[PDB]
């Protein structure tokens, strides 16, 4: 009869004793979170660099290639040219 | 006398609903960390895709300028025979 108040009274203890780990992991829970994204925003940050890095040096070896074409271009034009220089000399050789 | 018992079931009771409480939040903080750790591995492999595109285009492109300057110096070591070609050619006369 007058036991009900001893054991209220160990069991409210044991009730915010659960709530003080419910506390305690909620709170290792959000760094966790602050910590998931403070990681994350950082590798797209570094996956986005990369990228551009690369898309960088694409077109920068896209223009290269360009040149090397005018320079293979303007080789071949001279080529053909002593092509011709050839013909109008071996004429003269053999009349 | 009877009141004790009372003002206990009082007290009990507002701290099972602070464990509700408690129970909701650390709930929706597992949704938001599971969803975090998502949301980014997700975009990174979207990223990731992306970059794996452009090193290849490279990658092939630098086999192929392999192939033209390659090619130039085929070309070369021709004009070059003929430049040798017409300086004889020139010799003769």
């Amino acid at each position: 009869t007058k036991h009900e108040i001893s054991e209220m009274n160990r069991m409210i203890q044991r009730l915010r004793a659960e709530i003080d780990n419910v506390k305690k992991q909620c709170a290792n829970l959000q760094n966790a979170i602050a910590d998931a994204e403070q990681r994350g925003e950082l590798a797209l940050k570094d996956a986005r660099n990369k990228l551009a890095e690369l898309e960088e040096a694409l077109q920068k070896a896209k223009q290269d290639m360009a040149r090397l074409l005018r320079e293979y271009q303007e080789l071949m034009n001279t080529k053909l040219a002593l092509d011709v220089e050839i013909a109008t000399y071996r004429k003269l050789l053999e009349g | 006398g009877k009141s004790e018992i009372s003002e206990l079931r009082r007290t009990m009771q507002n701290l099972e609903i602070e464990l509700q409480s408690q129970l909701s939040m650390k709930a929706s903080l597992e949704n938001s960390l599971e969803e975090t750790k998502g949301r980014y591995a997700m975009q990174l492999a979207q990223i990731q895709e992306m970059i794996g595109s452009v090193e290849e285009q490279l990658a092939q492109l630098r086999c192929e300028m392999e192939q033209q300057n390659q090619e130039y110096k085929i070309l070369l070591d021709v004009k070059t025979r003929l430049e040798q070609e017409i300086a004889t050619y020139r010799r003769l006369l």
